[PDB]
């Protein structure tokens, strides 16, 4: 008989609740076997009793630690679904923080598994950058994480006056930090004893069980959705896309450092391609005037109460938006029937299908194996159980 | 040089006020460093700013070992500090109450209060409105 | 292949409803009247399915 | 008649940023 | 009474080393267990206080509910504080854990933890900042601090 | 006639089979249940709640609707030898903390408006 | 019609057209209806007995190859005799588009299971079944993935009540969790938001 | 405008105050009731009416944009005063 | 009414009893449940502690929100009793020591407590009152425990003519002294009975059915004065008691008699414990002595209450007295114990 | 555009096989990660001392919420709904009536802060700047019940954060 184990919900390396049961002759894994729910909230049925703007704080709360790029996603379906155009600052002001986002995933991805190694150091050394963008999410929005910034007409504020400085600031000692990681990890002889062929993917197997960004990219297959479907402004920006060569965890976790690295590029050149204008849609019927066109303009008022109590009516169709993600391909199925209150929302997390194919990763691996799968898997619950 | 570390430690226990207030300090906030006192406090919460410290260790409050009625010597927490200094304080502006005051009103309490949790002027929450349906009153006669 | 079934469609025993919500439970199906307040027809189009109204109370604390 | 104040970049442009990888030799034979 | 006197001082020298050691089980459930991380994280170094997580319920004395807790979750949580050794302490942190926050009206969501355990801090945001989360710490400590276990086994 | 597509029986007589052959698998899965969760029940009690289980369901007449019932009752036993439930799932069937609700009219109209 | 509105891709529009008839032409068996949305997005309605054959040629075509799915759900209109509406995503790399595949069943009629097809589907359709009821013939191991162990009904259905039918709770007396009928402190507010009046005349349904 | 019920329970500005039988009352038994005291329906009747010399006066609160939202006020009517249906702010024509 | 006290809702947890009850004695092992029955409702409970706060800290999750309410109160002050029956329509007394503590003798706790809650409670208006006495209370007992019971359920009587009084009969439960105690002496080695327990008949009572039998005669309107007796379905003799548990707790089981002097003296011995006592002379006494026959007081079935066998219920109570490899055996394996029924 | 990120061969001449012998025998790489930790043990800490230090906040900080007032002392609130309205978790409950002098105000007005999600609707919402989230978020409670606010605690919360509040507002309502 093998033995049967529970992994989590209650273990450090379970990265939230998940209670994956385990067969194992010895230290063997002899099969995987994820139980998954205990983070379903229900999300999209209660998307399904509120409005459009309503549903918008809970992107925020599916991938907590990519909140912008949820947000983003949801606001690229429903600014499809509603045929307008956001403004083309607020879509730089998008870019900028999808990248300032994808490099907090990043770093919570890349401590978090060497933290589940052993390597417990980086983890504190990084955190202190990720307090930095937590900042200026906060300076931006008021909110430290869940900030709720993009919405379905381009953002919610304009950038105080002197963010953008400060964004320089903390951009050009970035660097530095993730030099002195990849000192720490990169060509440690145990990180890549415990990384090199371990949990290794072929290129079709990848494709076929429905893998999306690292997952893929770490087996060669050069896709990038940033740079095959372009949206807002990433067309005009330049950077590389990471490829590996081995499909295992030691090649994910150099494509993501590079992808740090790709997007202090992008963000260099955001910051200095910032156009001026407005930050959302200039449409009342979709976007909220500004609070002194609201106190003086009879038009305005009107808008801002129907806006505030009713929200926008949506045209009746059915989307599928997807975006590069930090995590993979991020998607939205979204049904309008024609009034302000979506008819259904499904929610297209890459998590899924990697947790998914979590058993099939860990054929002939150990115990410790396992646990740096789930790490290079970089999984969040909010997401996978929504 | 170490020498010259040495000596700013020395007047660093020579600028809390001698040995004892050097005691007091650290024991009381864990640290002893010495600023520029930028202000006090109605209640007597004392600010300090150093601007060659890094950005969270350049303002600080010594608080008052005591608050409306309770003995705060040791017991102290970041719900004692006024809406004002707690502006400072938190680095949402440059300027300090005593330079910059707020506006004021007459309904504006004049008397801060701290988290009052856990003790018998806690908060009780309550229905604010009144009696929706009315029963009818009997006649106080006999009806034989 | 198909195996002729005779009956009326019944689905009570897969739904999970439990038997309470069931068997004293009338729905009424009908197009909802326009609001006399306003002239718009638009809510006036499709029929509707809704349950009896059952009791409401006042709760202790904040009521 | 007060002109549009925006935070924008600095006339011309910010400072460079570094992103490529710096990891120095640093040894004997 | 010398004995009041020394049960009082008993009690508080107990009173402080249960205050000054007190060890969180390493649990999250959701994105407030982020804001937890940032409170290990060096700015805020909880570590300084005495506060280290440890994994196993057996050297815990201290469940921070950071999290969503759902229905398949609820008898987990609930077996994990029942393994904790006495004393032991529950800080809610967190709409969801407090009341159910933005999933208050689900089929699959428990409406505040405390109708599975016993609460002792209720820590309020979406998530709590690091900070307010630390002033709860800082809170639980003060209510630890109030203990006169030993008076009471004297006075009766 | 009435044109439907089954899922595993053509007629009654294969859906009473299954039937028959997962009471079969739940009454010999009982006693190791009451081992395996630590029950304060007996065997006898278990059974009696297998059986009463079943017999909720006895009026179906639809071979598909009979045989999603029994695709539903391996999905539990299924989940039930595997330890993915525990105790509290298990005695969820017994409703030990459900206070008695009447059904005569009298004790109804005395307790409040629902009928 | 410059600044605020969303530009249209004509180009587009025209390919997924072609690729559409294409499709209808080579599987005139299956396909029912081949459409394209005004954001240039192609959808292909079938006949459910054809889900196989239609997603093997849809991924196994040289000209087709849509290697990849995206997701995979569910829809239910209880209006429609037919309650649910199985919608599959799929994405070509080697073209670089996305296709819509959508089908329909009742609660009583199984859909083949396409993990053959797709090994991303497995937890897709343990997914469907557990939220919606929708049973796949032929799944590898079909079984609730997303609710709590022993949970009666499908939330995701139209009918089920937003906060169900029981709530859970620990109960010192048998000294473990329980499942109660759900009472609510504060009911859930229904408000009724939709306007009296029309908003989008391009869909304006005929009076009948 | 604070003012206690004869149980000695402070009335709040809504009026409610837990009647002699009501059990609720234990709620605050060993704690207090929260009553704010700035009473706003008093605080507004302090305000002195303000006399313009036109029929049509224009209201927003002050402060421009951190007001409410900008109101005329017929002041037609000698018998009464125009009363900001916002801020509660008395204006009159000069009468008399 | 006082319309405020309607009863509403389907009597779950957010629901309206109309039941405000100020619960003495709740931090005890019959407390935990009337507590939770109390709160299962929808009951508003006002909960009098003098122990540690934390000690309380388990009967937080039995109401909703603002539905338990926790006040610190002092047997000896009558201010305090006051304070925290003043809102109440039911006040129950569970107050109650086995052992008698340097501040508080038998007397104090079963007799001055109990009737100082009857005068305040009568004066302060509150409508019902339950006490609860033993089956076994005498004025003529050899335990002081039992006479102290006595006394002052005839206090009680006089200070508030329409209490229900309650006497129930050797509680067993998860938390039961009773119980444990024969568990507990499996650790000396052999268990003393005087004569071998075979001049001994008890008749205990499930704690459930104590709870259950309290919150019905809260409920119901013919019960004011009455005076109940809560026994078991089956009477024991002690040997054969004894005999069960350690059969149920898979223990080896040697007993052995003991004359009555040497068990008082031991349990003198036993007395000096500055803690909770393992044994007292009081306790010793209790034991060995039988449970008296009351035909002529109402019963658990005249509340409607259906008296739980203890061969249904050991086994929760027992299990965790097992060794490892005993701990997983079935309850029907046992053969019940042999009842001395008329 | 792509770059490989283990794409490369090492050296075969004498030179470079010595030199990974002496990495692989005399262990450089794990003395270069020696020395990255010595280095970050001198500098200083990024640590502050909590509470007499606070974190770094911005006038668009969301925090404990209130209800304001006009200079005047009169409420500002007139009843509208637009925050219950918008409310995403349901957490606003408004009751409304005619006050003794014909004014529009509020009888009742709770926020349960444990439903709130924190996200600020509530303030764009509402027309008039009633309702705030003020700076404050250190108000954690021993009891479920404390966090219940009703219309006194909050009009008491705006009467003690008024003097910030107004600051606050001031400095961030031009880009609002
Ligand atoms: C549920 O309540 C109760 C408890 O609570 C937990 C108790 O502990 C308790 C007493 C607990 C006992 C286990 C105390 C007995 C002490 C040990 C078993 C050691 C006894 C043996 C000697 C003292 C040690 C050396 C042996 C000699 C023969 C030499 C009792 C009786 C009880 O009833
Ligand atoms: C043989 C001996 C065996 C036992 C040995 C035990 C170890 C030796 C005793 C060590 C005592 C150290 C604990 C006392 C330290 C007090 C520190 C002081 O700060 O505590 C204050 C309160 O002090 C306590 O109330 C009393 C402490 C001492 C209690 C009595 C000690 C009596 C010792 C008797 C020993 C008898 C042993 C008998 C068995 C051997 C409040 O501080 P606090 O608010 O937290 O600070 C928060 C952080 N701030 C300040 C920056 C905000
Ligand atoms: C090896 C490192 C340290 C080893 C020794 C450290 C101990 C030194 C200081 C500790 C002082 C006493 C520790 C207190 C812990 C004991 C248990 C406890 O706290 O509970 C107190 C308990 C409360 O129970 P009740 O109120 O009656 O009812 C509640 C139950 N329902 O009552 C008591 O224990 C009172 C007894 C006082 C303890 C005696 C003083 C110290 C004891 C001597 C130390 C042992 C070494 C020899
Ligand atoms: N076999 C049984 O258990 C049956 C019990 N009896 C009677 O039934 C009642 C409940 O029994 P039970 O729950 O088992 O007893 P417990 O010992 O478990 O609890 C007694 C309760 O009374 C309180 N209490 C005791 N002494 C005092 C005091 N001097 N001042 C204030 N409060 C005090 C306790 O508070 P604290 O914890 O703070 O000390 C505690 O909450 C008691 O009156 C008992 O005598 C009836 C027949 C037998
Ligand atoms: C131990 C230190 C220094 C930090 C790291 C840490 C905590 C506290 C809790 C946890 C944790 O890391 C583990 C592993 O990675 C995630 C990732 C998670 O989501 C990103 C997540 O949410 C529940 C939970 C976890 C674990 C978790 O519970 O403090
Ligand atoms: S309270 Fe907010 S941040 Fe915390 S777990 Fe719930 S949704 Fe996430
Ligand atoms: S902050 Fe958001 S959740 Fe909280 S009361 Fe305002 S609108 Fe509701
Ligand atoms: S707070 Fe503002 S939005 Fe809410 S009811 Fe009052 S005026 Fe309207
Ligand atoms: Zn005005």
């Amino acid at each position: 008989s093998n033995l049967t184990l529970n992994f989590g919900p209650q273990h450090p390396a379970a990265h939230g609740v998940l209670r994956l049961v385990m067969e194992l002759s010895g230290e063997m894994v002899r099969k995987c076997d994820p139980h998954i729910g205990l983070l379903h909230r229900g999300t999209e049925k209660l998307i399904e009793y509120k409005t459009y703007l309503q549903a918008l704080p809970y992107f925020d709360r599916l991938d907590y630690v990519s909140m912008m790029c949820n947000e983003q996603a949801y606001s690229l379906a429903v600014e499809k679904l509603l045929n307008i155009q956001p403004p083309p600052r607020a879509q730089w002001i998008r870019v900028l923080f999808g990248e300032i986002t994808r490099l907090l995933n990043h770093i919570m991805a890349v401590t978090t598994h060497a933290l589940d190694i052993g390597a417990m150091t980086p983890f504190f050394w990084m955190f202190e950058e990720r307090e930095k963008m937590f900042e200026f999410y906060e300076r931006v929005s008021g909110a430290r994480m869940h900030a709720a910034y993009i919405r379905p007409g381009g953002v919610h504020q304009d950038l105080p006056l002197g963010l953008l400085d400060d964004i320089y600031e903390f951009s050009k000692n970035f660097s530095f930090r993730i030099d002195e990681l990849e000192e720490m990890l990169t060509n440690n002889r145990i990180w890549r004893n415990r990384t090199v062929d371990i949990g290794v993917v072929t290129a079709e197997d990848a494709l076929n069980y429905g893998f999306s960004g690292v997952m893929l990219r770490g087996s060669g297959i050069q896709w990038d959705l940033r740079k095959t479907q372009p949206y807002d402004v990433y067309d005009q920006v330049e950077f590389d896309v990471p490829i590996g060569s081995r499909g295992d965890c030691y090649d994910r976790y150099l494509c993501r450092v590079e992808e740090m690295r790709q997007s202090l590029r992008i963000i260099s050149q955001c910051l200095n391609k910032m156009p001026p204008g407005e930050i959302k849609v200039d449409d009342a019927k979709v976007s909220p005037p500004k609070r002194a066109e609201m106190k003086t303009s009879m038009e305005s008022l009107i808008h801002h109460f129907k806006l505030y109590t009713e929200g926008y009516q949506v045209p009746p169709g059915a989307t599928y938006t997807a975006i590069e993600a930090p995590k993979g391909e991020f998607g939205v199925y979204l049904v309008s029937d024609g009034s302000s209150r979506p008819y259904r929302c499904k929610i297209k997390a890459p998590g899924f299908a990697h947790l998914a194919g979590l058993d099939k990763m860990s054929k002939g691996h150990m115990l410790a194996d396992v646990v740096a799968i789930i790490g290079t898997q970089d999984i969040v619950f909010g997401e996978v159980d929504r | 040089e170490l020498v010259q570390v040495l000596r700013r430690g020395l007047q660093q226990v020579s600028g809390h006020g001698g040995l004892r207030g050097y005691l007091r300090v650290l024991f009381r906030a864990n640290d002893v460093r010495v600023g520029t006192l930028v202000g006090e406090d109605k209640y007597g919460n004392k600010y300090y700013e150093d601007n060659k410290q890094f950005f969270g260790r350049h303002r600080w409050v010594i608080y008052t070992t005591e608050m409306n009625g309770r003995d705060t010597f040791w017991d102290v927490d970041g719900s004692m500090v006024p809406p004002e200094w707690h502006r400072w304080l938190h680095c949402m502006t440059d300027d300090p109450p005593t330079t910059k005051p707020p506006t004021a009103r007459k309904y504006i309490w004049t008397n801060h209060k701290f988290n009052v949790s856990g003790t018998p002027q806690q908060y009780v929450p309550y229905s604010t409105t009144r009696k929706k349906i009315q029963e009818w009153v009997p006649p106080s006669t006999p009806y034989k | 292949q198909l195996i002729a079934v005779d009956e009326k469609l019944d689905i009570t025993t897969l739904t999970g409803v439990p038997e309470e919500h069931i068997k004293t439970r009338k729905v009424r199906i009908f197009v909802p009247a326009r609001n006399n307040m306003q002239s718009g027809v638009n809510n006036t189009k499709k029929w509707k399915m809704e349950f009896d109204t059952r009791e409401r109370w006042e709760n202790p604390l904040m009521g | 008649a007060s002109k549009v104040k925006q935070d924008m970049p600095p006339p011309g442009g910010y400072g460079p940023i570094d992103y490529k990888r710096n990891l120095p030799r640093r040894g004997l034979s | 009474s010398r004995g009041e006197y020394v049960v009082a001082k008993l009690d508080d020298l107990v009173n402080w080393a249960r205050r000054s050691s007190l060890w969180p089980m390493t649990f999250g459930l959701a994105c407030c267990a982020v804001e937890m991380m940032h409170m290990a994280a060096p700015r805020y170094d909880m570590d300084r206080f005495g506060v280290v997580f440890r994994a196993s319920p057996r050297q815990s004395d201290v469940m921070i509910v950071a999290g969503t807790l759902t229905n398949k979750m609820a008898p987990a949580l609930r077996k994990v504080y029942d393994q904790m050794p006495e004393p032991r302490y529950v800080v809610s942190m967190g709409s969801c854990a407090n009341g159910g926050g933005y999933y208050h009206y689900s089929y699959s969501v428990v409406r505040g933890c405390d109708r599975i355990v016993p609460v002792d801090i209720y820590v309020p945001g979406c998530p709590p900042t690091a900070e307010a989360l630390l002033y709860g710490i800082l809170q639980l400590q003060r209510k630890i601090k109030r203990e006169k276990r030993l008076r009471i086994w004297y006075r009766r | 006639g009435t044109s439907v597509k089954p899922i595993f029986s053509r007629d009654m007589n294969e859906a009473k089979r299954r039937v028959r052959e997962l009471y079969r698998a739940w009454y010999r899965e009982v006693p190791n249940t009451v081992h395996l969760f630590q029950l304060d029940i007996s065997v006898k009690q278990g059974r009696d709640k297998v059986r009463e289980m079943f017999m909720k369901n006895a009026h179906v007449t639809d071979p598909r609707v009979v045989d999603l019932l029994v695709i539903k009752g391996k999905m539990e036993l299924e989940e039930t030898i595997n330890v993915w439930k525990q105790r509290t799932h298990i005695m969820r069937f017994f409703h030990e903390t459900e206070a008695p609700r009447p059904t005569d009219f009298l004790s109804k109209f005395y307790v409040g408006h629902d009928p | 019609t410059r600044p605020t509105i969303r530009p249209r891709n004509d180009v587009v529009h025209k390919q997924l057209s072609a690729f559409g008839q294409y499709v209808a032409e080579i599987l005139p068996k299956y396909v029912q209806q081949v459409q394209v949305s005004c954001f240039n997005e192609l959808e292909i309605f079938i006949h459910p007995d054809g889900v196989i054959p239609v997603l093997t040629f849809l991924r196994d075509h040289t000209n087709a190859q849509f290697k990849s799915l995206a997701d995979l759900t569910a829809v239910d209109v209880p209006t429609r005799q037919n309650r649910f509406e199985i919608v599959y995503n799929l994405l070509s790399l080697r073209f670089n588009s996305r296709i819509r595949v959508k089908t329909y069943t009742d609660e009583l009629t199984p859909i083949e299971s396409s993990v053959t097809v797709y090994k991303a589907a497995n937890w897709y359709e343990r997914e469907i079944w557990d939220m919606f009821g929708v049973f796949f013939a032929n799944h590898p191991d079909l079984r609730r993935i997303l609710t709590d162990y022993g949970f009666e009904g499908h939330p995701f259905r139209k009918d089920f009540p937003l906060s169900g039918y029981v709530e859970l709770r620990y109960d010192d007396e048998v000294k473990r969790v329980v499942a109660e009928p759900v009472e609510l402190a504060q009911e859930f507010r229904k408000f009724d938001l939709n306007s009296p009046w029309e908003a989008f005349p391009a869909y304006r349904q005929p009076p009948e | 405008g604070v003012r206690t019920s004869p149980t000695g329970e402070k009335v709040t500005h809504t009026g409610q105050a837990y009647d002699d039988g009501d059990y609720r009352r234990v709620r605050f038994s060993d704690r207090q009731k929260e009553v704010n005291e700035n009473f706003a329906i008093d605080l507004i009747a302090e305000q002195p009416v303000s006399e313009v010399g036109s029929r049509v006066i224009s209201c927003d609160g002050g402060g421009g944009a951190l007001g409410h939202p900008r109101v005329y006020i017929n002041l037609d009517k000698e018998t009464k005063t125009g009363t900001c249906g916002y801020c509660g702010l008395q204006f009159r024509q000069p009468h008399h | 009414l006082h319309h405020a006290l309607i009863p509403h809702g389907k009597g779950g947890r957010s629901s309206v009893s109309g039941i405000v009850a100020t619960v003495f004695g709740a931090t005890g092992f019959l407390g935990r449940y009337v507590v939770n029955h109390l709160g299962r409702m929808g009951s508003q409970v006002i909960v009098p502690y003098r122990c540690e706060p934390y000690d309380t800290m388990h009967l937080r999750p039995m109401g909703d929100l603002g539905q338990i309410i926790f006040m610190e109160w002092n047997g000896k002050d009558k201010d305090s009793i006051r304070k925290v029956v003043e809102h109440s329509n039911v006040v129950i007394n569970l107050v109650g020591r086995e052992w008698e503590t340097k501040n508080f003798d038998f007397e104090d706790v079963f007799v001055k407590i109990p009737h100082a809650i009857a005068q305040v409670s009568k004066e302060a208006g509150v409508e019902k009152l339950i006490h609860i006495s033993h089956l076994n209370a005498d004025i003529k007992s050899p335990s002081r425990y039992l006479r102290s019971k006595a006394v002052g359920e005839k206090e009680v009587r006089a200070a508030f003519p329409e209490a229900t009084i309650i006497k129930p009969s050797d509680i067993f439960g998860r938390e039961d002294r009773f119980l444990n105690y024969f568990a507990s002496m499996r650790w000396f080695g052999g268990v003393p009975l005087i004569s071998l327990g075979k001049e001994t008949v008890k008749q205990p009572v499930y704690i459930v059915d104590v709870s259950k039998g309290i919150i019905n005669a809260i409920k119901d309107p013919d019960a004011k004065g009455k005076t109940f007796a809560f026994v078991g379905p089956n009477r024991y003799l002690l040997f054969d008691l004894v005999q069960y548990i350690f059969a149920v707790a898979y223990r080896p089981f040697l007993p052995y008699p003991l004359p009555h002097f040497a068990y008082r003296w031991v349990g003198r011995l036993f007395e000096v414990s500055p803690f909770e006592p393992w044994t007292t002379r009081d306790k010793v006494e209790r034991v060995h002595m039988s449970d008296m026959t009351l035909p002529h007081l109402p019963g658990l079935e005249d509340l409607g209450i259906q008296a739980t066998p203890l061969e249904l219920k050991a086994i929760e109570v027992l299990r965790r007295h097992r060794t490892y490899r005993w701990l997983t055996s079935e309850m029907e394996d046992v053969k019940p114990a042999k009842t001395v029924n008329i | 555009t792509y770059k490989f990120v283990n794409m490369r061969e090492p050296s075969m001449d004498m030179k470079s096989v010595t030199d990974r012998a002496a990495q692989t025998l005399l262990w450089t790489e794990l003395v270069r990660g020696l020395g990255m930790t010595l280095s970050y043990l001198f500098r200083e800490p990024a640590t502050i001392n909590y509470p007499f230090e606070k974190g770094p906040l911005s006038p668009r900080f969301r925090g404990e919420h209130a209800l304001r007032r006009y200079p005047s002392g009169e409420e500002r609130c007139i009843a509208c709904k637009l925050c219950e309205a918008v409310c995403p978790a349901q957490a606003i409950t408004i009751e409304a009536e005619p006050r003794a002098d014909g004014s529009r105000r509020t009888t009742r007005y709770d926020i349960d802060m444990t439903k709130c999600i924190y996200c600020g609707f509530c303030q764009e919402a509402c027309p008039v700047d009633a309702i705030v989230e003020g700076p404050n978020f250190e108000f954690s409670t021993e009891t479920h019940e404390e966090l219940l606010y009703n219309k006194e605690k909050l009009l008491n919360n705006g009467d003690k954060w008024e003097a910030e509040i107004a600051a606050n507002i001031q400095a961030d309502y031009l880009y609002r």
